[PDB]
């Protein structure tokens, strides 16, 4: 099978820059390469066929070039809606094979997170478990620290984090940290605090509530 | 690696 | 409009078999071949096989012995079946159609079926409100959400107000808990002055367990 090698694995650029994806084939394939876009939670979208031929409905800023073994997909002016993974496909040799893909990340200005905290619902407490959720909304860049404290006891190992993919409209990230306690432990304590560190904040932000 | 939850590379 | 609509996601026990239906519209199966592609964490996008206009099938070499593709032209249905599944067969499976009847440049894709291979059992989620309050309000904006806890397997669909509310929605990727069950939250920001007039409902659909919950989220 043809091995397709896409490089690099991640591309980070600023809006309006030109950007180029590379696809190298393990032996000559002429111009028998197609390019695909995959957005968050999407199916692959066909961008270019046969190295450089355009596709109806695809913005003009997409173009491809190359022949033999070395191929290039180009975006002349990146928009935030271009945040996606990009894959190349060869079909000069059965079976058709795909590259492993390149991720296109976008830069933007530092944006501090908005921080919200949610106590557990009385509904969940009936079931015997308590989830406390801390939300970090629409921030950049992705790096942040979330630290939980219960009655000034530092929590460690009983929280999980999830981060959305990059927003295709405004290039921010959002993060949830969920602290999970038993109902008994939760009822045994009063002050629940989420403390947040991020480049866009000049001092840490603590959001907190007293149970009750 | 490709992530089944988001369909994106992680 | 060319479309390909695949059956829904679900769990398949190891060693058991996989079955997906792809229903097409906007073209006839007697004129185009229908291809099957999958996307795994292990191998990324792999081409699996194709059933051609006239019934012939090709299968990618590693799959010829456990893969079968059939179709019903009258019903516009293509059937994908794969035997003896193991855990690294956990993937999103897609049906696709090329630009021309004989080619392989896939301009039309199904939405993809996420198949999980695992010995576990199907569990529907519990849905708990993440209620707006002072502790989630800032400069006229209130955040609120739904906690979608303890289900298996992926995925779950979450929407807000039956699709009419999409702006400012963030549905976080599921995380796997030590229990082996997934959990996620979905949040949205709204004007805090709308909390007394507008109702906010997260529509939760966990198709592998046929669990549909509409959770009304209220200021506490």
């Amino acid at each position: 099978d043809i091995l397709l090698t896409q490089s690099p694995v991640i591309l980070s650029v600023s809006p309006g820059e030109r950007v180029s994806f590379s696809c190298r084939a393990s032996q000559s394939i002429g111009t028998n390469i197609h390019w695909y876009q995959q957005r968050t939670n999407g199916s692959p979208r066909l961008l270019i066929k046969y190295a450089s031929e355009s596709i109806s409905g695809i913005p003009s800023r997409f173009s491809g070039s190359g022949s033999g073994t070395d191929f290039t997909l180009s975006i002349n002016s990146v928009e935030s809606e271009d945040i996606a993974d990009y894959y190349c496909q060869q079909n000069n040799n059965w079976p058709t094979t795909f590259g492993a893909g390149t991720k296109l990340e976008l830069k933007r200005t530092v944006a501090a997170p908005s921080v919200f905290i949610f106590p557990p619902s009385d509904e969940q407490l009936k079931s015997g478990t308590a989830s406390v959720v801390c939300l970090l909304n629409n921030f950049y860049p992705r790096e942040a620290k979330v630290q939980w404290k219960v009655d000034n006891a530092l929590q460690s190992g009983n929280s999980q984090e999830s981060v959305t993919e990059q927003d295709s409209k405004d290039s921010t990230y959002s993060l949830s940290s969920t602290l999970t306690l038993s109902k008994a432990d939760y009822e045994k304590h009063k002050v629940y605090a989420c403390e947040v560190t991020h480049q866009g904040l000049s001092s840490p932000v603590t959001k907190s509530f007293n149970r009750g | 690696q490709f992530d089944l939850s988001t369909r994106r590379l992680k | 409009q060319v479309q390909l609509k695949q059956s829904g996601p679900g769990l398949v026990q190891p060693s058991q078999s996989l079955s997906i239906t792809c229903t097409v519209s906007g073209f006839s199966l007697t004129n185009y071949g229908v291809h099957w592609v999958r996307q795994s964490p292990g191998k990324g996008l792999e081409w699996l096989g194709v059933i051609w206009s006239g019934g012939n099938t090709d299968y990618n070499t590693p799959f010829t012995s456990r893969l079968s593709i059939n179709k019903d032209n009258s019903k516009s249905q293509v059937f994908f079946k794969m035997n003896s599944l193991q855990s690294n067969d956990t993937a999103i499976y897609y049906c696709a159609r090329a630009l021309t009847y004989y080619d392989y440049e896939f301009a039309y894709w199904g939405q993809g079926t996420l198949v999980t291979v695992s010995a576990a059992s199907t569990k529907g989620p519990s849905v708990f409100p993440l209620a707006p309050s002072s502790k989630s309000t800032s400069g006229g904006t209130a955040a609120l959400g739904c906690l979608v806890k303890d289900y298996f397997p992926e995925p779950v669909t979450v929407s807000w107000n039956s699709g009419a509310l999409t702006s400012g929605v963030h549905t976080f990727p599921a995380v796997l808990q030590s229990s082996g069950l997934y959990s996620l939250s979905s949040v949205v920001t709204v004007p805090s002055s709308s909390l007394g007039t507008q109702t906010y409902i997260c529509n939760v659909n966990h198709k592998p367990s046929n669990t549909k919950v509409d959770k009304r989220v209220e200021p506490k």
